DNA sequence: GCTAATAAACTAAAAACTATTATTATGG
DNA sequence: CATAATAATAGTTTTTAGTTTATTGGG
């Protein structure tokens, strides 16, 4: 997961549209690109149902996810 | 809003209301007792806000507040009891009517400008607000009136000083029920339901006022001023009562909380709240819980329009209801509503709020669907104008289901059963079904609260037929029916 | 191969309407 | 610092959100 935020943009107080990725270090670079041509062949499917982000995750508890067992 | 209703009854008791009247079957006076024994049930069943009384006119022995002659008071204007019903019943068929003549006999000369002021006098007794007056009054005569005419003056005057008064009569055909052969001389000035009374609908109960009058914040600063009405309530038993075994007295419950440790007791103070989780016993305070559930001051802040599509029909909660404004402290909010609610054929948009309904609560988001008015040609205006209050579910209050898939299914069946539901049609009436088990309480309650050896068990449409269905669609149902191998083991 | 998420009461339910009694702003 | 006063406070009842009974449930 990146450390800054990925994918109303604007509702309230929002997340900017992008940032610099030039500026980076290049072993950053390196190991987003080996963890991303990893990763696309295969990302589990609970991201195919939603995906953990960096945000997501931090607004509310998305992994806690209260549910009572099957009716 | 309270008021409690009236209804008097009156029936002639001289001569004419223990005869065949040109039939076989019973006095009038028997069904008659059983019309009112009826509508007794009714009203106790119904509410028990509301009045009322027998007085006789023809007597022997009179008895009344006035002491006038031919007048005699039965029940007075009184809650219906189950002693009255007693009392009721003990002058029911021949045995009945033989009973009264013995204790009442029959044959006086009616007044009927005394037995209007009894009555008024009666409504005169009772000290609580009447909401509505209604005297009934059934007798064989069209027009006893060939005494003299000072008595039919004196009648008129009282009938006039009574619809003054706000007191109104009834009177219908007794004798000669059907071809407006009755009120040849009560046609003037006083304006079949038989049938209507002695089916005797019960199970059945009243609303006395609304709930939650609310505001419409739209912002921070415009408020509309509005009543949430219901429409649809759970109906259930009245909660048991706790009595003593030997005595039926009424028990002084007293609940509270102890120790075993000291044997003293603990005040409602230092009583803290606890919870479990981890590795640590929570603690908090009662108060502490009571902010916990509060979010915020209750009102509807309108949050947008959203257009009628998302609503769904699978995603449903706890029953909607029923906005109306209210002019009560912010003037206004009527005709704004009221220009709102018009414009709903542009208005499809539903709009979307977030719902307070009291104090210290979590807010839920309600979508607001613009109700319409269904003025009937008949001026009956069922579900007024307004605006439903849908409540939407939040994530969590979905369970998941399992993933199984099915593909389409062959058309054939398809059509067969198309057929067997087209034939087989039930035309629904919402109004047409009552809960067995509530009504079954209730016929248990009149059984056994008098002398009744057995109970009626009144027949529920909720029961499914056994085979009325099947010949109303035929045998076409088992004989299209082509299923290899039936579930069935 | 002995621990059910069921829903009947659990428990005591933040409710107004229509009815009277304590304060005053004032005659003095 | 008084008295033909006066009213803005209270008080009874409707109806929802709390919790116990009971039945499908294994290492």
């Amino acid at each position: 997961f990146l450390p800054f935020s990925l994918g109303g943009p604007f509702r309230l107080g929002g997340h900017g549209p992008s940032f610099p990725l030039k500026g980076i270090t290049e072993q950053q670079k390196e190991g987003l690109e080996i963890v991303k041509m990893v990763m696309i062949s295969l990302e589990g499917e609970d991201g195919l149902d939603e995906i953990y982000s960096f945000s997501e995750s931090l607004r509310k508890l998305c992994v806690f996810k209260k549910i009572e067992r099957h009716s | 809003y309270s008021g409690r209703d009236s209804l008097i009854f009156l029936v002639d008791a001289s001569k004419a209301m223990f005869e065949s009247q040109s039939e076989d079957e019973l006095t009038p006076f028997d069904m008659s007792i059983q019309c009112i024994q009826s509508v007794y049930i009714s009203k106790i069943i119904s509410s028990d806000r509301d009045l009322l009384a027998v007085v006789f006119y023809g007597t022997e022995k009179d008895k009344n507040s006035v002491n006038f002659k031919n007048i005699y008071v039965l029940q007075e204007l009184d809650n219906p009891g189950a002693k009255r019903i007693l009392e009721l019943d003990q002058f029911k068929g021949q045995q009945g009517q033989k009973r009264f003549q013995d204790m009442m006999g029959h044959g006086s000369d009616y007044s009927l400008s005394e037995v209007l002021w009894v009555c008024a006098n009666l409504f005169s007794d009772v000290q609580f607000k009447m909401s509505h007056k209604r005297i009934m009054l059934f007798t064989n005569e069209d027009n006893p009136h060939g005494n003299d005419s000072a008595k039919a003056s004196r009648a008129r005057t009282k009938a006039g000083d009574l619809r003054d008064t706000g007191i109104f009569l009834d009177l219908m055909h007794l004798k000669k029920p059907g071809g407006f052969d009755i009120s040849l001389f009560y046609r003037d000035i006083i304006s079949s339901k038989l049938e209507d009374l002695l089916r005797k609908v019960r199970a059945k109960e009243t609303r006395k006022r609304a709930l939650s009058r609310l505001k419409l914040k739209l912002n921070k600063d415009i408020v509309i001023s509005v009543g949430i009405y219901n429409l649809v309530q759970k109906a259930l038993k009245p909660p048991p009562i706790k009595l003593y075994r030997e005595t039926n007295e009424p028990v002084k419950t007293k609940t509270r909380t102890f120790n075993t440790s000291t044997g003293g007791l603990l005040l409602p103070s230092d009583t803290k709240r606890s919870q479990i989780y981890g590795s640590r016993q929570i603690i908090l305070e009662k108060e502490e819980t009571e902010e916990l559930k509060r979010f915020d001051d209750p009102g509807l802040m309108l949050m947008g329009f959203k257009p009628l599509v998302l609503l769904k029909k699978h995603h449903y909660l706890r029953p909607s209801l029923f906005v109306y404004p209210e002019e009560s402290l912010v003037i206004g909010s009527s005709t704004l509503f009221s220009a709102l609610l018009i414009k709903c054929l542009e208005k499809e948009v539903a709009a979307l709020c977030r719902y307070t309904p009291r104090r210290n609560i979590p807010p839920y988001f309600v979508a607001l669907v613009p109700q319409e008015e269904e003025l009937d040609d008949q001026k009956i205006q069922v579900t007024p104008p307004g605006f439903q209050l849908v409540f939407l579910p939040f994530a969590d209050d979905k369970r998941k289901m399992p993933f199984t898939e099915k593909i389409m299914a062959t058309p054939e069946q398809v059509g067969k059963m198309k057929a067997i539901v087209e034939k087989l049609r039930f035309t629904y009436r919402s109004d047409s079904f009552e809960n067995p088990v509530l009504q079954q309480h209730f016929r248990n309650l009149e059984a056994l609260a008098l002398d009744l050896m057995e109970p009626e068990q009144a027949v529920d449409l909720t029961l499914p037929k056994v085979e009325a269905m099947n010949k109303r669609l035929g045998s076409l149902v088992d004989e299209f029916k082509e299923l290899v191998y039936p579930p069935d083991y």
